[PDB]
């Protein structure tokens, strides 16, 4: 039989948590953007390797290849952005870009105390791309060019 | 309602300039682009001009291109359509109208870098005003 | 520029008799978001424009259930089931795929008499 | 410090031409069941474009990878779709026939084993003369073209033939570059380029000796060639505006279904409704003359001003020398002589009738033994199209001075795809760059 | 009916520059290395995934997997190289290798004010190999020297 | 194939980990693979074939391993660097052995035999202490 211990937070544990506290669970989310078969087991890995081998000649194996590649692309799709910005992780980082209130005026005492990440997310969906681009140019503009020039003697 | 009210019409001579004004009661505005159209005495309908909800993108009809001027004031809740160098053909009943769907903020395309706006059909008109030209 | 036309301008109907108006476009109105940019409008003498349907086969809230849009590709239609004598007036097709925003024939529904 | 130090830049806008494979998007796609509706992204209607300022680039239509793509890809996909379809092996049985009552198509009968044991002999198979091969003197007994090499794949009844607009785009890490310039030669440097997310709509029309429904030139008719000096290569002529042609229909007819196996179905034509009619295409004679003249002008530009001659095809197999033509999903081969029967120098009807043959056994792309059978379309087929260009060949045996002689062109279909892909390049991006500057990487 | 705003310069717009100006937009260029369909791209991405559900096809279908894997690998190859050089982030990274005039001796002013990246590529292409090697040696010696 | 250190004890091996530096492969191998990636066009025209299929799968696997290993270093705030530190007190519950014995007369591999049931937690405490907390503390300082 199997007995059980205790959290140790848990996957998506902060999903409904107030963002102020949920902000301290980032390790859990990040840990699992490449998984669902964690720990040796150690029969699960053996089985998966066995099916990855046996099924290499057929469509179902191909569909596993499809899924695996997808996972990797999604991962790197985020790592790319984190690399481009001066935010190599690090779970969090700050920019030089000033928050433009056009996006949202809401008070921080409302944000950090009574709102989930998803509620917050709904409100900034349409400004995501703009925000990214502004971070990007802020990263390059001066913070890298002038930086180079700050070592210019 | 969303109650559309238009004024400032009448009859003027060719080559003159005018202003038409459009005020809407009970209406957000900032989320909604607006239209100006033309109902001619020649019994047809014409699109005249369009302006984004935040007044950052304006399109004119080819016939009024370089002649008309659309502008906005979202604090005073009022649209303006001025008309320079009126020609006789411009004699018509002009109608101020609002779009059917809501508009979100312009969406920035990350591949081309262009900031796009999306427009749509329209759902509410006022009664406009009659503006005629000549003697 | 996208242009288009409608059925011949004079359509006579009778109370209870369904009737339909088509609209032929110079180009399919497929929109980039996956929908079709077609609208139908109408108005009576001395009456400002009213919106009938706003998608192909999707009538506008507040409009009677009589109105049934349809069609596809480059040529669409609007059928009114069980036309009432009070449905007379001008009917316009309008496209919104590109600028300038244009209108169809501007037909008119009236009644049969003897 | 006069001594400069190495600094690495990442995300540097440079590129190299390189071979790759593009991502097909079969824009705007019971349906069914072509083009690449099952081998290409369903829809991608809205292309993006970025104009570049002070740049140049060298283009070479004649060695452009993207052609090799479509050349393989189209064959591959078209082939693919036929794998699960019926192979008409029983059909190879010796046929016996008779000319249909008013030379002529024939009303054939033949023995065939189907259902259970035995066979059913008396049939009504209306076959066109150019689908069969007469055997033994003047006997009425014979068999289909080249059954010895299979040639019996019946295109699925459900599969359409209609050519649809397809787009190509580039995969991550690559970019498609287009030369934004009218009059572009097709070969050499372009001074005005822009990048595009995808190509413009391509229309995969299989046709020969005649470019149909393609893109038009903007100012004046143009003529492109890899090497005008080299008389062995085909030249491509692109019209400044199209010439409309309306092709017609055979006798009205009904399709008959014949049981040939355990669900195997063979379709043919058994019934003629009304009079027998000649399939053909009609084209304005005057208009042809008009645009032909336009072409001639530029042909003269290519060799001083020598007189221009258009001769019909050199002669041979109809499937080579007539112009093939798709319409309604059936296959026409029409005589083009009337269109290429003129001379031009320093100085009748209204329209021309061009008789066509209608074939059913089609050997696509001159493949060996992979010919197909096109099932008949019920009723009559009315279709009209726009001639947008010509494939021509200069006669290598010109020994008369003062003249330049052309015949309907030739070669494979690669040229047919060139008529659209003549301004596109595919290049790989190379992010990493290194350049000197007056700053040193400080330690610690 | 779609309206157009301003730039926000897009993909490869910098080619018209002029390396002095090309130091800008390095992010604009780099950001699109893993996608020609950047963004949610409603009415595109949905079809992109739908297509990958249809991978019961052989030959043809698998070619798309090859493409995707090679894209990933191409990206990662560059990422490893930068890691080796000590340039993990990001856009601009100076080394401690002094420029060998043998490679080129054009004025610094000529380079940045009147020269385009494409040209620069053509000019020092033949030395790329050993330039990289030397950069590696720098970081190698720095591993040990910084001890 | 950087396993030279396997023949030594952890002390010594720890002096050679920085000597290894140069990746266990990949890198220049990927450059050699670039040459092979050009060849892949021929292997595309080839069509679908066993070995070809295996290769595709092999590439996928290789990459997956690389990134999985790298991932954790990023999340840990350690990046790399081959040697980093983290503020997680060595809970003696895991092990209790003199450092002299841990580093000397201790094959690295052999050592792993006795750490395996604790490695999982150790990762967690690293995460949820080292980066979970410290990340905020820097921001929290920057708030003032
Ligand atoms: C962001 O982003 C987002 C997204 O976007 C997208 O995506 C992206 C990615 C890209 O791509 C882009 O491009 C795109 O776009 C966005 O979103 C957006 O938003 C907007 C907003 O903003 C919106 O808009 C809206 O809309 C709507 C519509 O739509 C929807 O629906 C549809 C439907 O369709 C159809 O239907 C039918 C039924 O009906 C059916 O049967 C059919 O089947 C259908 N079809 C189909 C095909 O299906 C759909 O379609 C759509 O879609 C939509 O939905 C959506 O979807 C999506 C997906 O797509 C999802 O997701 C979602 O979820 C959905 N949604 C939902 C909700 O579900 C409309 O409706 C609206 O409008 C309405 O509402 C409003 C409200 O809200 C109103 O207003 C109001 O009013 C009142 C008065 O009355 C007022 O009060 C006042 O107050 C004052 C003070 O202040 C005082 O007190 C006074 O006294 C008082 O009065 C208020 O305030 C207001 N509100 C506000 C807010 O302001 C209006 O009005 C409306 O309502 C209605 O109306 C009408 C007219 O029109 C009327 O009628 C009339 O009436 C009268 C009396 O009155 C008489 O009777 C006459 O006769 C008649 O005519 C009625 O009544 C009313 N009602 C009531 C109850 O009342 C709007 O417009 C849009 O939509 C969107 N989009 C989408 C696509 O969705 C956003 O935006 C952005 N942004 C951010 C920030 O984020
Ligand atoms: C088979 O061959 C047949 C031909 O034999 C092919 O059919 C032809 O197909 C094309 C494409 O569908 C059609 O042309 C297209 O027509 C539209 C619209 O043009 C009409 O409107 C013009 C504007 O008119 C308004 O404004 C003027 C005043 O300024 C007022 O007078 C009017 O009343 C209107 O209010 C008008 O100028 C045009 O007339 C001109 O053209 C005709 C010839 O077609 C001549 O008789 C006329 O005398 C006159 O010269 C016309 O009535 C155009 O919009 C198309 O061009 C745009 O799009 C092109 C790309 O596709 C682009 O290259 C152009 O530059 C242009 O785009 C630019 O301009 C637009 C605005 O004008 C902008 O919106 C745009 O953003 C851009 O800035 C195009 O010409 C042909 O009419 C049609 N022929 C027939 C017989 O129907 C068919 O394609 C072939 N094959 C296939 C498979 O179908
Ligand atoms: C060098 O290559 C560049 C591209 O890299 C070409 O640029 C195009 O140039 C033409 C001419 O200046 C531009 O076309 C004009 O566009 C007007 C509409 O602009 C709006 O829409 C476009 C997309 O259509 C947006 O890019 C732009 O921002 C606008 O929002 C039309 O109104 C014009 O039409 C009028 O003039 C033409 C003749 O030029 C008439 O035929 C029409 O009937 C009408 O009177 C016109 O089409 C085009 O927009 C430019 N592209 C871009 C990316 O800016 C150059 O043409 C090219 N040069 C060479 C020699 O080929
Ligand atoms: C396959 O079709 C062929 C015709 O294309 C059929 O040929 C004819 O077949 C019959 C039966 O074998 C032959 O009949 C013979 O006729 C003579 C005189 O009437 C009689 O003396 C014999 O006893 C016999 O019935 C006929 O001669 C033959 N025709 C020729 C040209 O050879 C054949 O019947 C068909 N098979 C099927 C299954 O229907
Ligand atoms: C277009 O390509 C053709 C070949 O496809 C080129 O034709 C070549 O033209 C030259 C000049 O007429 C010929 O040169 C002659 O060759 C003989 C033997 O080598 C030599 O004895 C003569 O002195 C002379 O050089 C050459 O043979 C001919 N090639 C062939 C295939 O016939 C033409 O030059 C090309 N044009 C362009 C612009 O490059
Ligand atoms: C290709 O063009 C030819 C003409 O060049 C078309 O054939 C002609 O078609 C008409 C209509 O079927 C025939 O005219 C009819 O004749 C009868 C008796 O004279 C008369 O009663 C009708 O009012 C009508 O005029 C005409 O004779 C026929 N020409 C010949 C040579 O048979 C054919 O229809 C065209 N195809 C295309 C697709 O348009
Ligand atoms: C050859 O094709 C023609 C059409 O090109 C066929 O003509 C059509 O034949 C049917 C049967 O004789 C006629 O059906 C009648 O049509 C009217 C209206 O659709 C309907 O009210 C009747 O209940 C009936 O179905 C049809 O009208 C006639 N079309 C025309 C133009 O006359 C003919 O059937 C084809 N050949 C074969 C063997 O059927
Ligand atoms: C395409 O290349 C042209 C040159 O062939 C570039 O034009 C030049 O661009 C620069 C930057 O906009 C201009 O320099 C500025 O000029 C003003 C006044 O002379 C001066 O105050 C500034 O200090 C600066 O030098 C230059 O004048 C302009 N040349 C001309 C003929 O207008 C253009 O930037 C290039 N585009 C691309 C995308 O790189
Ligand atoms: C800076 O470069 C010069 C020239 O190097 C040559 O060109 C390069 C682009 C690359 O192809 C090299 O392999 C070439 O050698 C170096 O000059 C060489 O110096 C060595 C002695 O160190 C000498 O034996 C060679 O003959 C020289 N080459 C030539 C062509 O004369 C110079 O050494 C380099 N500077 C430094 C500090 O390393
Ligand atoms: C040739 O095909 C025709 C139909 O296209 C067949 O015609 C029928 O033939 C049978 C036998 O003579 C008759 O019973 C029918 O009445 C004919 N139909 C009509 C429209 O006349 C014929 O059977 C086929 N084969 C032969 C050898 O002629
Ligand atoms: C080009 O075709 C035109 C007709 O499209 C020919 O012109 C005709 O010439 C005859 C003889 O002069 C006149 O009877 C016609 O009225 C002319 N037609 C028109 C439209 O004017 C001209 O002969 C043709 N050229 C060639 C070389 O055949
Ligand atoms: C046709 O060839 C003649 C020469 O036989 C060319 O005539 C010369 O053309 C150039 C360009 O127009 C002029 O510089 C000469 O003065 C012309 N010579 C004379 C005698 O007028 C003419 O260019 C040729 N046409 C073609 C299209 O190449
Ligand atoms: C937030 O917006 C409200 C109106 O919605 C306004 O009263 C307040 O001034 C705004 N705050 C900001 C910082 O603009």
């Amino acid at each position: 039989a199997v007995g059980i211990g205790a959290v140790f937070l848990g996957f998506l544990g902060a999903a409904g948590s107030t963002m102020g506290a949920a902000s301290m669970t980032l390790t859990v989310q990040a840990r699992l953007l490449l998984s669902g078969i964690v720990q040796q087991q150690n029969n699960l890995l053996r089985a998966i390797e066995a099916q990855q081998r046996m099924l290499q000649l057929t469509v179902w194996g191909i569909k596993q290849l499809q899924a695996r590649v997808l996972a990797v692309e999604r991962y790197l799709g985020d790592q790319q952005l984190l690399g481009i910005w001066g935010c190599s992780g690090k779970l969090i980082c700050t920019t030089a870009v000033p928050w433009n209130a056009s996006w949202s005026n809401k008070s921080l005492d409302r944000i950090w105390n009574n709102m989930t990440w998803m509620e917050w997310e709904r409100e900034i969906d349409n400004y995501t791309s703009e925000i990214y681009t502004l971070i990007e140019e802020s990263q390059n503009q001066q913070e890298k060019n002038e930086q180079e020039l700050l070592e210019l003697d | 309602r969303v109650q559309l009210v238009e004024s400032g019409g009448g009859v003027v001579q060719p080559g003159k300039s005018v202003r038409l004004s459009c005020v809407v009661s009970d209406f957000p505005f900032s989320k909604y682009p607006m239209y100006w159209v033309r109902q001619a005495p020649g019994k047809g309908l014409e699109w005249v001009a369009a302006i984004s909800g935040d007044a950052w993108h304006v399109v004119y009809s080819n016939s009024v291109q370089g002649r008309f001027l659309v502008s906005r004031d979202n604090v005073k809740n009022t649209l303006y359509l001025e008309m320079n160098s009126l020609k006789i053909e411009d004699t018509a009943v002009y109608r101020c109208a609002r779009m059917f769907q809501e508009s979100g903020p312009p969406r920035l395309d990350r591949w081309s870098g262009r900031n796009y706006y999306y427009y749509s059909g329209m759902d509410v008109w006022g009664q406009g005003t009659t503006v005629t030209v000549s003697s | 520029d996208i242009v288009m036309t409608q059925t011949p301008l004079s359509l006579s109907v009778t109370p209870g008799q369904p009737a339909s108006i088509s609209c032929k476009s110079s180009e399919s109105l497929r929109q980039s978001n996956g929908k079709t940019s077609l609208y139908w409008y109408r108005q009576k003498p001395g009456q400002s424009p009213q919106l009938l349907v706003f998608e192909v086969s999707n009538r506008f809230s507040g409009v009677s259930d009589r109105f049934v849009g349809s069609g596809s590709g480059t040529d669409f239609t609007l059928r009114i089931s069980r036309v009432e004598a009070e449905d007379v007036g001008f009917y316009y097709c309008m496209q919104s795929k590109d600028f300038p925003l244009t209108f169809g024939g501007g037909t008119k529904v009236d009644l049969k008499r003897t | 410090t006069e001594k400069l130090w190495v600094t690495v830049y990442y995300g540097v806008p440079v590129w190299k031409e390189a071979t790759t494979t593009l991502f097909c998007a079969s824009d705007a796609k019971e349906v069914h069941n072509v083009w690449a509706t099952h081998a290409c992204v369903p829809t991608d209607p809205n292309p993006q474009e970025v104009v570049l300022e002070n740049v140049t680039e060298h283009f070479n239509m004649w060695k452009n990878n993207m052609v090799e793509q479509m050349q393989e890809d189209i064959i591959s996909l078209w082939d693919q779709s036929l794998k699960p379809c019926v192979k008409l092996t029983p059909l190879c049985v010796t046929l016996n026939c008779k000319d249909v009552n008013a030379g002529e198509i024939k009303n054939c009968s033949f023995n065939i084993t189907t259902s259970i044991r035995d066979e059913v002999q008396k049939e009504y198979a209306l076959f066109y003369k150019l689908d069969v091969v007469p055997i033994d003197n003047n006997n009425t007994s014979y068999r289909l073209i080249s059954c010895d090499t299979s040639v019996i794949t019946q295109a699925c009844p459900k599969i359409s033939f209609e050519p649809i607009p397809i787009h190509y785009c580039a995969p991550a890490g690559f970019a498609i570059l287009k030369c934004n310039d009218k009059t572009f030669n097709g070969k050499g440097p372009c001074k005005n380029v822009s990048t595009v997310q995808c190509t413009h709509g391509i229309r995969p029309v299989v046709s020969t000796q005649l470019l149909l429904n393609g893109s038009l030139a903007e100012e004046e008719v143009v003529i492109r060639s890899d090497n005008f000096t080299n008389n062995a290569k085909t030249i491509i002529v692109q019209l400044k505006e199209s010439v409309e042609i309306n092709c017609t229909r055979p006798n009205n007819n009904t399709r008959k279904s014949i049981h040939i196996g355990p669900g195997r179905a063979f379709y043919t034509t058994g019934e003629i409704i009304g009079d027998i009619r000649q399939a053909h295409c009609n084209i304005s004679r005057a208009k042809w003359n008009d645009t032909l003249k336009q072409i001639v002008i530029k042909l003269r530009e290519q060799f001083e001003n020598k007189t221009i001659v258009f001769n019909h095809s050199s002669g041979g197999d109809p499937e080579i020398v007539m112009h093939s033509f798709n319409c309604g999903g059936e296959f026409f081969y029409c005589n083009s002589t009337q269109l290429f029967n003129s001379t031009w120098n320093n100085n009748e009807g209204n329209t021309i009738t061009l008789p066509c043959r209608i074939k059913q056994i089609i050997n696509m792309w001159q493949e060996v033994g992979k010919a197909m059978y096109a099932p008949p379309i019920r009723g009559q087929i009315r279709c009209s199209s726009n001639i947008t260009g010509l494939l021509l060949t200069r006669d290598g045996g010109i020994n008369e001075n003062g003249t330049e002689i052309f015949r309907p062109g030739g070669g494979d279909m690669r040229d047919n795809w060139r008529s659209e892909l003549y301004k596109y390049k595919v290049v790989k991006i190379e992010p990493l760059g290194v350049a000197p500057t007056k700053a040193k990487r400080r330690v610690v």
